[PDB]
RNA sequence: GAGGAGACAAGUCGUAACAUGGUAAGUGUACUGGAAAGUGCACUUGGACGAACC
RNA sequence: AAACUCAGUUGACACAAAAUAGACUACGAAAGUGGCUUUAACAUAUCUGAACACACAAUAGCUAAGACCCAAACUGGGAUUAGAUACCCCACUAUGCUUAGCCCUAAACCUCAACAGUUAAUCAACAAAACUGCUCGCCAGAACACUACGAGCCACAGCUUAAAACUCAAA
């Protein structure tokens, strides 16, 4: 076989695992990366909350929470603690643009977890609701 | 500046002077011809061949002078050294013979490796993003810190803190303070970090 | 393909409305623009990271430190190679376009 | 023309000072403003060189053809 | 009687416009405000976006 | 700062708005029209032709009834400020939406009228090269003036038409 940067499709038959475990079954860490704050929760295959961090729970106030070094600490603090409740590999699924997009991943990582992957989920509406006006400064 | 750009500043170096015609590379042997045909500066009144000379402590002379009384601070540099040979072999003869192994009277090392303590390894530098200045962390040349663990050294000398206490004294006791990784310059150090670390926040407003 | 401009601006004998508006002729300059203008702060944040968890006693933290050296030494490095490598070129091609240069007019 | 295929300002300065202008031009130079024009290829070494040649041999005949006659006449 | 315009003409409060006039300007319309004017929706360039890649 | 204890994952769920396609330039008389399917449907075998009628006319706005995610004049609060009736932040309303009427205004501008034709001897400047024939509408110093009066209008702080007096040598 030859490495592809795909997913592999559920259902299909194929041979990659992780930690003896379908790619399904990885437990799944959402990253928000809002424009002043970078939540993390890391959920199991099933939905089932294991860990959390976020700018603010890590002190951060204010400003300081919409830098790259806060989202890499709310992003440690989360793989801590989702190593402790038995997390290698993990997906990863970043919904925002923030200062913390990548910060998170980062911190996540040198949290001691795995990344084998990385999805965008932003949300981008077809011409859905009408965001707020422009700033004139 | 009297001298023309042609003048080339002098070499002082006997060992590279007398260093083996065939150990020349091809580019070493170039470089020798060329200043065979290049204006050379005259030698600094500070500098010499001497043996003992040593660049570090010329330095520090130089950044503790006041008003050009070279006499002066040389008698302090040497009244410094002194003070601080004698207290180590004050100390090494009541030590015990096994501490006298790592007790070391070396002065000039234990100059230069006081210095080398107090040299702050990153610095805090104006850095402008958008029009806004902030003291962003910053990894600092080596004569940048060098330079500032003389400065600091000498302005803690210097302070008035130490009244009735004559410059040899303060000095030799602040060097083996650093020496032995303690005092108020190795304290500066440590404050000059924590508050990089404390402002690590603001690394990334560098573009350098 | 360049997109057309058949039809795209508001010209006399062009039925409909103008599709392109441009504020400036679409017509080729003969110059181009001028060259438009942290480092290693990994390592810097494990020495800080050290420091920060054993005092800055910089005793126990010898290797983190040297790292943040070289590190930074070898940003220098990048910084002047990079330099003298910069040192196509806006000037060559500004020369090359003045050699071919575009003729908006009937000679 | 110039080396920027615009025509060569001589043309103009010339017919500006009334000096007639034979003139070698190719299908994308301006003959409004050559006394003779000559229609051809300038641009190829093979062309270029047999105008050359042909002024160069008219020129010498021209020449040659005044010394002659001036020496006939002088000499009657 | 009071309004409106113009002119004459030095003041009072601001700086709305002319530069990216320091919130680009303006048209229509609606509400608001000593005051120029502010904002909302659509429209115009009678503004720009620096015009190869970066 | 104020504001909320609502925040994250997963699932269910609109009378709102219609990413990419679109680097396409089509449809319509203009305003306008860019999710999907279907029905009906895009006038004139000659061109011009409304202050002289008919039918349309974005956004805003009124009337009456519904929907209300989000956005949002006004309003309130938090800032900023010498002041801040603004710019910045938050909440919320009329309103934007659907239905039935009104209103009939836009920098409704491609500021370039319709039709037919030419690229030849150019052409104040700039802009989107210069013209020919024919027709309709419009213009005749600036400002007073998108004004007053008169008139018409479902319009009642409105719209269309629209002057004059005083003033100036400019605009
Ligand atoms: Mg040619
Ligand atoms: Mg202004
Ligand atoms: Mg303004
Ligand atoms: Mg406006
Ligand atoms: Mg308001
Ligand atoms: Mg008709
Ligand atoms: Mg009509
Ligand atoms: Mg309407
Ligand atoms: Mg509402
Ligand atoms: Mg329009
Ligand atoms: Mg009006
Ligand atoms: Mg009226
Ligand atoms: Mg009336």
């Amino acid at each position: 076989t030859k490495f592809s940067i795909y997913p592999p499709i559920p259902g299909e038959e194929s041979s990659l695992r992780w930690a003896g475990k379908k790619f399904e079954e990885i437990p799944i860490a959402h990253i928000k990366a809002s424009h002043n704050n970078t939540q993390i929760q890391v959920v199991s295959a099933s939905n089932e909350p294991l860990a959390f961090a976020s700018c603010g729970t890590e002190g951060f106030r204010n400003a300081k929470k919409g830098t790259g070094i806060a989202a890499q600490t709310a992003g440690i603090a989360a793989a801590a603690r989702a190593k402790q409740k038995g997390v290698i590999h993990i997906r990863v699924v970043v919904k925002g643009l923030g200062p913390g997009r990548l910060s998170a991943m980062h911190g996540l990582i040198m949290g001691g977890l795995e990344v084998i992957s990385i999805t965008d989920n932003t949300p981008i509406p077809h011409n859905g609701c009408r965001p707020r006006k422009a700033r004139k400064l | 500046s009297r001298y023309s750009p042609e003048f080339k500043d002098p070499l002082i170096d006997k060992e590279y002077y007398r260093k083996p015609v065939e150990e020349l590379t091809e580019e070493e042997k170039y470089v020798r011809e060329l200043k065979k045909t290049q204006l050379i500066k005259a030698a600094p009144a500070g500098k010499t061949s001497s043996v003992f000379e040593d660049p570090v402590i010329s330095k520090f002379t130089n950044m503790m002078m006041i008003g050009g009384n070279k006499v002066l601070a040389r008698s302090l540099m040497i009244q410094t050294l002194e003070a601080v040979k004698r207290k180590q072999f004050e100390k090494y003869h009541a030590a015990s013979a096994e501490e006298q192994a790592t007790i070391e009277r070396n002065p000039y090392t234990i100059f230069h490796q006081a210095l080398k303590n107090c040299e702050p390894m990153i610095g805090l530098v104006p850095i402008l993003k958008g029009g806004r200045f902030y003291q962003v962390p910053v990894p600092l040349p080596d004569r940048r810190r060098r330079f500032l663990a003389m400065k600091w050294m000498i302005t803690e000398c210097r302070d008035k803190k130490h009244q009735r206490t004559l410059m040899p004294e303060k000095l030799s006791h602040k060097l083996l303070e650093a020496f032995h990784n303690q005092g108020p310059v190795i304290k500066r150090k440590h404050d000059l970090h924590k508050m990089a670390e404390a402002n690590r926040a603001l690394a990334h407003y560098r573009w350098w | 393909a360049t997109p057309s401009l058949r039809g795209r601006l508001a010209r006399f004998g062009n039925p409909r409305k103008p599709v392109l508006k441009p504020n400036k002729p679409l017509i080729l300059a003969n110059r181009v623009g001028e060259r438009r203008r942290a480092t290693c702060i990994t390592e810097m944040s494990v020495m800080m990271a050290c420091w920060k968890q054993n005092e800055f006693r910089d005793d126990a933290c010898r290797k983190e430190i040297q790292g943040f050296l070289d590190c930074a030494a070898r940003a220098q490095e990048a910084r002047k190679m990079r330099s003298i490598q910069e040192t196509l070129l806006p000037n060559k091609l500004n020369k090359l376009l003045q050699r071919f240069p575009n003729k908006p007019y009937l000679s | 023309l110039n080396n920027i295929f615009e025509p060569h300002v001589a043309v103009r300065d010339a017919a500006k000072m009334n000096i007639p202008t034979v003139g070698i031009v190719d299908t994308n130079c301006n003959p409004c403003l050559i006394t003779y024009p000559v229609p051809g290829n300038d641009d190829s070494p093979l062309a270029v060189h047999l105008y050359c040649r042909l002024f160069q041999t008219a020129i010498t005949r021209a020449k040659e053809k005044r010394q002659q006659v001036e020496a006939l006449y002088r000499l009657q």
